[PDB]
């Protein structure tokens, strides 16, 4: 299965199923992306986390 | 000659497909990518965020749309007054359309999960006071007084260190998806109302000011779904851009 | 070994001589949600024998020209008892039913009665008669309580559906010359795994008299019709303040 | 966390659906077996009851001589998918040129399949089902001649904003589903999921959708169920001035994967109105046709 | 470029066809399904339920349309007279037009398998009676008597504590299916005639109503199937609607 | 455009143009346009025999 | 083969052959249903079944 | 988008040509055959007569 | 006044049941949310006028120029993406012309 | 349609004649003394 490793996704861990008839791995179908999220960088981004059951401010 | 007929659904563009299409530049790579802070693989990350809810809706001039994301609290005759109520609806037309929840939730028509509300006091350190928070579910009209509203879902807040404490609005649907709230037939689709009482009365010494604010922020949990994408409705555009 | 039957759910009891059989509604037995039907979070509450229990509504009297009479479900029970209050209450509710109409006369006494269940049993007009005028019905005609509605037109029920279709429904008969009770047991039939009781009215019981009530003189002629229902496997759901309506 | 007796022997909170009934393969029609005379008492199959209100069980072995006949005719065409997969007109659109109705070279159409009579009768059988559609839409000019046009048919789900003009912002379908097709090619075809906020649609809703003092005035929202309002549908004349020929779109729905519950008996008089079990009162038609007399034919 | 050639079959809509189309929302997963009462598989299992005959269908006035569902049996001389007589033709106009088998074999072209008609007395307790219910096959004409219509299938019916009986009307045809019968060539697929008659005589004392009711009760065996879907015939439409 | 309705035996015959029949809920029917190629449908052995 | 599970028959024991040639498998062709009936549910749905041969209201 | 290209032979009707067509009805099952005789397998079974 | 978000579930909050939740997160992904065509752009080739009146016209591509598509990609300040264009030609009435 | 909500029967004459009401023990106390007209209606059994 010969083919050039051409896409923007390329280079990362994510996990795609695509179809493509050419060469050109940019041609193909979106396809199913991995379906991980990080919520805890953008909702929780402190250095020492702190327990739900606790006081934030100790 | 393979033998072949075509179906219908043939020499139509459908937006929403996708399949494979003809390439312009061959044997071209782009270029490598390189670690970036900030990887947004799913937009239920930004739901989760606690945005800043515009409860106090009443100012309309242009010197006093920064009056609008705080409401006050001051000094009663303790009979259980009332302060603000607000309706649940994310995206519905009101506080939550000033939230990335009530913008991404424009975009998308059926919605699920519980909700967060994350109420903060911006008074002083020697002021003192309780309040009463809660979540009325649908079929209740507006409460005309705390006794009623106890029933319903509710916390009690007490200030002090912890200046924040969160109303968790819980799931309560007889369907497993809401779509959106509005004046009609789709008012069968309504969160509840979420009312703040002033449950003794904020207290204050001599020479601190005698009225405060209270900053609502708004959120999601991480059991919250959408689906159903769409076009947003509350944002319009005049012509003749540029 | 067929014909006596005793129900007892709760703290009420029904006892019969001359019953038929007890049917179950499509092949189902009344249950509480399962941990994967169930959406809401909140802990539902399980009254288990202060709201499962009989429940007798009222009294109608068939006469010899009694066209039929509806009864909305559970529009019955929304001023009657612990089950009304926790419903008015309450957002969710989620029951099943054993409905028992009664309906006693004599071996000299001769008619029949089609007890059905109709489910989502929206209700018609005339339209004015002539089927120009876009109307609809009035509240008191399509939640009209205990006291039930009488059909103005029985052979359409109403709602342009026909009589003699309603055996693929749940149903019995009364045949005052083999037996006096109908027993119907009704598992939740909805979409939703719980709803609204005070909107949202899940099915209809009909009462239609296909052969019409005879008699000689001398004997009685009042012949009353008499419904007694019972909530099973109750559960409500989301606690507020106090509406009727 | 269970103590006493009345807890740990209770029937509460049990989840499982107990079902007198099972489900077995039926994929041809029941063969008959060999029947002899019987004389004897006590043995009466050709009596019911039908007050119990369960059908007869009683089969032709029972009650005639009979022979054994292998029967070989198959179930298949009575299933559901052979029943409701069969397309049909659900919709009609107009786009004149001069007229009332639709005279901006727009139309919106509030997605209802109970606007012609011969496929509303099919699914109010039943009164909930769980389906996945195929929709297919047939342009024309009302002479049924084919011109060389372009269209844009856009899918507005619920609270997205509606195209009030031919011009406007909203048929630039950023996520709104849209096709663009000419009146020459074949007629287009797009398949719809199951696209509810519940387990399924319900061509019948017996209450009223909000809360309130129900009242003369709001009187129409009796019947309305808003997990069936899957939307609108738009078409447009794709361009800046206007057509020069007038246009009929015609939409033709065909279901797959088809589930359904609770059947219902069908209707016999006229429909009248959309989304409406309304009929006409001083003509009551019957199902069916009359007699002279019950002893002649 | 793959060497295809297009055979004719092509850039038509057959209504009737089963194939793949192009969707509309990408990685929308719909709302799951719970556990509803009344799962219908095929239709079959609803034509195999006792759906009310209406025999009498003589009266025609809107005031008396439930007259309808019901006809009598009353006190004769007992010569063996006549009660009533009914083709047994569901997908002819007629009786069987009352019955959801009769309307959902207007939906088909093609039947086949056995009836049942299942006849209950809705008279008194103290009333006794005896009643024979003949099935005539084809070539028979209307019967002028009982003698002849015993040479046919019958039921002798004996009131009492079971208050019914089921005439299994029983499959007896040349063809393996037959399609609908009207008046003309189709005449050919007949199913015949069923005849109610006065075995004895409907006997009744002092105090007793001396007329009483039956009703009718039709429905279908587990050898029932039918055939080549098509559109009801046996229901029209005035314009107009809405 | 043209419609091509199969009137299995028994079902309402189309009395005209604007007529109810043409809505092919159950019937087969065809569209085709004249300038496409010829339509072709299989049809089974659909006799009662 | 991966393909999402997102047809209204997803949750079921009855078994399709179905041909799909997209990832959405409400795409899908309606294919071939199982022929199971449950008959007794709506002709006998009483709770002591009885026998043909018997007398029903004994 | 797969890549095809359109031989001659294309859109045309021979009458004589042997290929698959579209069914009409779904799922139809026909009547099922008994033994008749006669059966004509071949027609040079009648030239010998 | 952390800044992080809160951690507050409705088990702690509430009386709660088990939900076992099969919600899926698919439709929240970018290839679910941008895979979704949109007007980046319209080209005008007129006869007479003064923008484009000798046969040709240049467009500098910028996806910038309708609101309902830059509203979408302006959520994020970094975007990395393949693409797939589409042309729809007509005539101003919409008909179709052999051109 | 009151009485329904407390403790009931529903009695059909037929060829059994009888029928039996037990009067349950619902009470605070282990046992109950005898009731009269004044304090002592306390001890009340109820109505039939
Ligand atoms: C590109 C255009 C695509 C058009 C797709 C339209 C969406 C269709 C959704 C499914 C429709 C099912 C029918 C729903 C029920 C009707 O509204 C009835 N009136 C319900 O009572
Ligand atoms: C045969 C014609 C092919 C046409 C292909 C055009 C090339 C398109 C390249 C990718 C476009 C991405 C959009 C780029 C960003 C916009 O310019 C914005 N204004 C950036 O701020």
């Amino acid at each position: 299965s010969h083919e050039n490793s051409n896409s923007a996704t390329e280079g990362s861990t994510i996990n795609y199923t695509t179809i493509n008839y050419y060469k050109d791995s940019y041609a193909a179908t979106a396809g199913k992306q991995s379906l991980k999220q990080d919520p805890d960088k953008f909702a929780n981004p402190v250095k020492d986390i702190f327990t739900e059951m606790a006081a934030p401010l100790k | 000659g393979f033998p072949t007929e075509l179906k219908p659904g043939t020499n139509q563009f459908l937006t929403t497909d996708d399949g494979v299409s003809a390439p312009i530049l061959p044997n071209f790579h782009p270029t490598p990518c390189i670690h970036i802070p900030g990887e947004v693989r799913n937009l239920l990350e930004l739901c989760q965020v606690e945005t800043i809810l515009e409860v106090n809706n009443v100012p309309t001039n242009a010197t006093s749309l920064m009056e609008r994301l705080r409401f006050p609290v001051s000094a009663q005759a303790g009979k259980g007054e009332l302060c603000a109520v607000f309706r649940a609806d994310p995206g519905r037309d009101g506080p939550w359309q000033s939230t990335m929840l009530g913008q991404l939730c424009g975009y998308y028509t059926q919605w699920s999960g519980s909700l967060e509300v994350t109420f903060m006091f911006t008074g002083s350190f020697m002021a003192t006071g309780k309040m009463l928070i809660a979540y009325t579910p649908p079929g209740g009209p507006l409460p005309k007084d705390r006794a009623t509203a106890m029933l319903g879902t509710h916390v009690i807040w007490d200030f002090g260190l912890q200046s924040s404490v969160t109303l968790v609005i819980p799931w309560i649907s007889n369907t497993h998806y809401r779509a959106h709230a509005r004046d009609g037939v789709f008012d069968y689709y309504t969160t509840g109302l979420v009312s703040i009482w002033y449950q003794t009365n904020y207290v204050v010494p001599i020479g601190a000011p005698n009225t405060a604010y209270i900053i609502a922020l708004a959120a999601a949990q991480k059991n919250f779904t959408m689906k159903l994408c769409k076009d947003t409705s509350h944002i319009l555009q005049t012509a003749s851009i540029q | 070994s067929d014909r006596v039957a005793q129900l007892t759910i709760g703290n009420s009891t029904i006892t019969t001589q001359e019953a038929a059989n007890i049917i179950v509604g499509y092949g189902e037995w009344p249950s509480y949600c399962s941990d994967d039907d169930a959406t809401a979070v909140d802990k539902p509450t399980r009254p288990d024998v202060s709201v499962n229990r009989f429940y007798t509504l009222d009294t109608k009297l068939w006469e010899k020209s009694s066209k039929g009479w509806y009864w909305k479900f559970p529009d019955v029970l929304t001023e009657t008892g612990v089950f009304g209050q926790n419903a008015q209450f309450h957002y969710l509710y989620r029951s099943g039913f054993c409905i028992h109409v009664q309906c006693n006369a004599s071996k000299f006494h001769q008619g029949a009665l089609l007890v059905a269940i109709l489910p989502e049993y929206v209700i018609g007009t005339v339209a004015g008669g002539t089927g120009t005028e876009d109307s609809h019905p009035p509240y008191k005609q399509t939640q009209p309580g205990a006291d039930g509605f009488e059909l103005q037109h029985p052979y359409v029920l109403d709602a342009g559906i026909p009589i003699s279709q309603l055996t693929v429904c749940h149903h019995q008969r009364i045949n005052l010359r083999t037996n006096n009770c109908a027993t119907i047991i009704v598992p939740y039939m909805n979409t939703l795994p719980f709803d609204s009781a005070l909107n949202h009215c899940n099915f209809g019981l009909l009462v239609v008299p296909i052969s019409p009530l005879d008699f000689d003189q001398g004997a009685t002629p009042v012949i009353p019709i008499t419904i007694t229902l019972a909530p099973m496997c109750s559960e409500f759901a989301g606690l507020r303040q106090a509406v009727t309506q | 966390g269970d103590r006493v007796a009345d807890v740990i022997e209770s029937s509460i909170g049990d989840s499982v659906s107990r079902a007198l009934t099972q489900a077995l393969p039926a994929p041809t029609g029941q063969n008959t077996q060999v029947s002899s005379h019987r004389l004897d008492t006590g043995e009466v199959p050709a009596l019911q009851a039908a007050e119990i209100g369960a059908s007869s069980n009683t089969s032709d072995e029972s009650m005639i001589e009979t022979r054994c006949v292998l029967n070989s005719h198959s179930t298949a065409e009575t299933t559901l998918d052979s029943f409701f997969s069969r397309a049909g007109l659900v919709g009609e659109i107009d786009l004149p040129l001069e007229g009332t109705t639709n005279p901006n070279g727009y139309a919106n159409w509030d997605i209802d399949i109970t606007g012609y009579a011969q496929m509303r009768r099919k699914v109010e059988l039943f009164t909930y089902m769980r389906f996945d559609a195929e929709f297919t839409f047939v342009a024309c000019t009302p002479t049924g001649q084919v011109v060389p046009q372009l269209l844009q048919y856009m899918f507005v789900p619920p609270g997205a904003p509606k195209p009030e003009s031919r011009e406007s912002l909203a048929w630039q379908t950023a996520t709104n589903p849209s096709v663009f097709v000419k009146l020459t090619d074949p007629p287009a075809q797009v398949s719809v999921p199951f696209m509810s906020p519940a387990s399924a649609y319900q061509w019948f809703y017996d209450g009223y959708p909000t809360f309130g003092e129900h009242k003369q005035e709001k009187d129409l929202e009796y019947g309305a169920c808003p997990n069936n309002m899957m939307g609108t549908f738009s078409v447009r004349t794709v361009g800046s001035s206007k057509s020069k020929y007038p246009l009929v779109v015609r939409i033709y729905m065909r279901m797959k994967h088809v589930r359904a519950w609770i059947p219902r008996p069908m209707r016999n008089q006229n429909y009248l109105f959309k989304a409406n079990p309304n009929y006409a009162g001083n003509s009551i038609k019957p199902t069916g046709t009359s007699r002279s007399a019950i002893t002649t034919l």
